RNA sequence: AGCCAGGAUGUUGGCUUAGAAGCAGCCAUCAUUUAAAGAAAGCGUAAUAGCUCACUGGUCGAGUCGGCCUGCGCGGAAGAU
RNA sequence: GAUGUCGGCUCAUCACAUCCUGGGGCUGAAGUAGGUCCCAAGGGUAUGGCUGUUCGCCAUUUAAAGUGGUACGCGAGCUGG
């Protein structure tokens, strides 16, 4: 509602295509398409996008706020883009990129090979760092969660795959 | 100055009084002086909020019964056995 | 996870959330405060 | 644990527990714990609740118990058939009707009385409400 | 960077100052004699507070502060140790002339603007240790 | 929580000190510890300067009563006032050294003669000496 | 609500303890500079440090907070062909 | 004008309040090994010494030796302590 009422400014170079509930947002950093909930009425006009409830839909304003939020990060995606940074903590824990595949050494018998999806690219500045880049905020978040899942940070030494901005609280082992 | 709006009761008894309370209203009585006692009906929410102030039981209140103004004092109160509601009020003519 | 009929906030970092018709207590500070009504 | 010191008779008819309470106002203290429900309070329940409210106020202020368990309750033990006399008195109850002020308190702030009465209410078999003293 | 309270003409023993400041990287014989050379003017039997400022090259510089408020109220009332239960047990007495004596000494460290502002700050230290104003 | 009785009283106390003082200094003080502030409060009281942090809404109200009704456009961001009630100057010099030595903040604008002084031209009330200099 | 910034001085309050410096306990809980900052709500240290809150200035710009009387629902809810 | 009782043997069938194996949250979970709760009924789930015993105690196993319903399942199926 406060989110829905806030208009999304479409910058110069960003193309907006609306086919009813289907919205295509084209930019320099790629193209993203989303189908908005029927309760959402989207209006283009000027260099902005406005969102409102559709008459007869009980959750219109809650839906319009979600649609707003989504279209705002679609616009950011196809212009600036998104960046998720992960860091490996632990002895022998190393990472490398070979095209669209992240090779992860994480204390297992077999090294882990993670296949990246369309639109997501990775680069390892260090053997203990993964930098993901993409237009889709949801897909980059999913890939970062999938990579972290291979070895989630342990509470005794902070070992595992963590997000760069992650606070890993450690604890002492049971006494005696 | 507390101003209570009241209407004279068109009925009396158990049935009529329970019907008033089911309609968010409650019976009350005004007595004292040479005048005949006057059986009235009050809006529950209006009088409930008023009596929350300690001044309701000490000050001279004014009951407005069909245009006419009656100077009174709260005499007795019958409260609901366990709910924050009023069942009946006695007003004495001041 | 504590599963019980009476689920409450146990500290300021506790949050009551309804997920799929189940009342839960999710805490950002204490894992022992994580509850599910059941 | 409350109990009559002596009684005219040992045993009592079951009786019924119809009606609304007598003694519905806060008569001695500033706050009260009032019955919203109907039922029987045992001497053990009354003592458990008295203990809970007393610990809560750190034995500061003053507490009144407006209820008294004066009704004797008999019970027949296991492996005993019907009849052969009325059972033996095991415990004492107070009959409670909607509206009885069960306990009263003063000499403590409202927030502390509400908490002490919240703790005491959790020991009781009947629903209660927090009440305050009124002008008439 | 550490804060300590060492005696007027005494600085060297292991239990009070020894491995407390030595663990960081401070010279134990250099500070102990440079501190007593400057605090020689300060009267015998008065704990004087000193703040240490250490750098990356193990070097050090110190600024000497005026004796504590809970320290000066003991010698003014004639007591060695304060009350175990303050305001519940009285251990001594100090006049209005003695309150202004501690305040005029503490003026270099106090935040107060007037003499009455600094005197009330010593009045609070006296009440919280069991010493009554008489 | 500040009530309207409190708000009216703060406008009253700063409106009174506005009339009596000669040179007033408006500046920023965000990102400065209390140790350095209690040090500028000791350096202020000494130079006969009144130091305060007031809500910019409350200032626009205390300043409306003339002659600082030009300092309005400096009541955007954290605002700290330096009212010199004893001898014109003192603050405009005290703030310039405190700004340069601490690097934090920028010092918004100064006021004297019922005229606005920009952030660059604060060298006018910084070069002025004593009262007490004409002899 | 979020976000920026501060969260000081006497002082490491007194007693106790190898140490207790807001943060084992016990007692007191004022006063100063103040926009505001408890002689300290929790985590942390052998004790300090360090992190954050109560509180306050800025930003933002129109609503926001949780008690009362009530209707209908939700969890609590495991059994044998 | 009769519905045969305890225990065993044989043969089972269901529930789940789960003994093992499977998944998971918390742990006063370093690991190994545990504690507790949630999900889960697919399969699996000792032989002996004593006693009519069911049970129980004991010996030695096992991943484990589950808890209950079925006329305290089962004598026109057996036994008869
Ligand atoms: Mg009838
Ligand atoms: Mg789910
Ligand atoms: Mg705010
Ligand atoms: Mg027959
Ligand atoms: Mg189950
Ligand atoms: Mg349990
Ligand atoms: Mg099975
Ligand atoms: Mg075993
Ligand atoms: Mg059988
Ligand atoms: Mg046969
Ligand atoms: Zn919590």
């Amino acid at each position: 509602s406060r989110v829905a009422k806030a208009p999304v400014v479409v910058p110069a170079g960003v193309d907006v295509k609306i086919n009813g509930q289907v919205i295509t947002i084209k930019g320099k950093n790629g193209e993203l398409t989303r189908t908005l909930n029927d309760a959402v009425e989207v209006k283009h006009a000027d260099n902005t996008l406005t969102f409102g409830p559709r008459d007869g839909y009980a959750d219109g304003w809650a839906q319009a706020g979600t649609a707003r939020a989504l279209l705002n990060s679609m616009v950011i995606g196809v212009t600036e883009g998104f960046t998720k940074k992960l860091q490996l903590v632990g002895v022998g824990y190393r990472a490398a990129v070979k095209g669209n595949v992240i090779n992860l050494s994480l204390g297992f018998s077999h090294p882990v090979d993670h296949q990246l999806p369309a639109g997501i690219t990775a680069e390892c500045p260090t053997q203990t760092e993964i930098v993901l880049k993409g237009a889709d905020k949801q897909v980059i978040g999913q890939v970062a969660a999938d990579l972290r899942a291979y070895r989630r940070p342990e509470p005794y030494k902070g070992k595992g795959v963590r997000y760069a901005d992650e606070v890993v609280r450690t604890k002492e082992a049971k006494k005696k | 100055m507390f101003t209570i709006n009241a209407e004279v009761r068109k009925e009396q008894g158990k049935g009529a009084s329970r019907r008033l309370r089911a309609a968010n209203k409650f019976p009350a009585i005004i007595y004292g002086g040479k005048e005949a006692p006057l059986a009235i009906e009050l809006d529950h929410d209006k009088v409930m909020n008023m009596q929350a102030k300690a001044e309701f039981y000490s000050e001279v209140l004014t009951i407005v019964v069909d245009g006419k103004e009656i100077k009174v004092k709260a005499q007795d109160v019958q409260r609901h056995p366990y709910k924050p509601k009023l069942q009946h009020i006695d007003f004495v003519r001041a | 996870m504590k599963v019980r009929a009476s689920v409450k906030k146990l500290c300021r970092n506790c949050k009551i959330v309804k997920r799929d018709g189940v009342i839960r207590v999710i805490c950002s500070a204490e894992p022992k405060h994580k509850q599910r009504q059941g | 644990m409350l109990q009559p010191k002596r009684t005219k008779f040992r045993k009592m008819h079951k009786g019924r527990n119809r009606g609304l309470a007598q003694g519905t106002d806060v008569s001695f203290g500033s706050f009260g714990l009032k019955a919203v429900g109907r039922g029987r309070l045992t001497a053990r329940q009354i003592e458990a609740a008295r203990r809970a409210m007393t610990r809560a106020v750190k034995r500061q202020g003053k507490i009144w118990i407006r209820v008294f368990p004066d009704k004797p309750i008999t019970e027949k033990p296991l492996a005993v058939r019907m009849g052969k006399g009325k059972g033996n008195v095991e415990y004492w109850v107070a009959l409670i009707q909607p509206g009885k002020v069960l306990y009263e308190m003063d000499g403590v702030p409202e927030e502390l009385a509400r908490e002490a009465f919240k703790l005491a209410a959790a020991k009781l078999p009947i629903k209660t409400t927090f009440v305050t003293k009124t002008v008439m | 960077y550490v804060k300590l309270q060492v005696a007027a003409g005494m600085a060297n023993p292991s239990p009070p100052v020894g491995p407390a400041l030595g663990q960081q990287g401070v010279n134990i014989m250099e500070f102990c004699k440079a501190f007593n050379a400057k605090t020689d003017s300060i009267e015998k039997g008065l704990p004087i507070p000193v703040v240490i400022t250490v750098y990356a090259d193990r070097s050090f510089t110190f600024v000497t502060k005026t004796p504590p408020a809970a320290v000066l109220l003991k010698k003014a009332a004639g007591i060695k140790s304060g009350s175990g239960k303050p305001n519940k047990d009285k251990v001594g007495k100090i006049s209005r002339a003695q309150l202004q004596e501690i305040a005029q000494t503490k003026a270099a460290d106090m935040t107060g603007a007037d003499i009455e502002a600094m005197t009330r700050s010593i009045e609070g230290t006296a009440r919280s240790m069991g010493l009554v104003v008489e | 929580a500040l009530n309207l009785q409190d708000k009216q009283a703060i406008v009253a106390e700063v409106s009174e000190v506005a009339k009596g003082a000669l040179s007033a200094v408006v500046a920023d003080s965000r990102g400065v510890t209390v140790d350095k502030m209690t040090e500028l409060r000791k350096a202020g009281r000494e130079a006969g300067v009144y130091m305060r942090v007031v809500r910019n809404t409350l200032l626009r109200r205390a300043v409306e009563g003339t002659p600082f009704e030009c300092l309005k456009d400096a009541f955007v961001g954290p605002t700290l006032i330096a009212y010199v009630t004893e001898h014109p100057g003192a603050a405009a010099r005290l703030f310039k050294e405190f700004a340069k030595a601490n690097a934090k903040f920028e010092v918004k604008a100064a006021a004297f003669e019922g005229e606005l002084i920009p952030a660059s031209q604060i060298d006018r009330l910084a070069t002025l000496p004593t009262y007490e200099e004409a002899i």
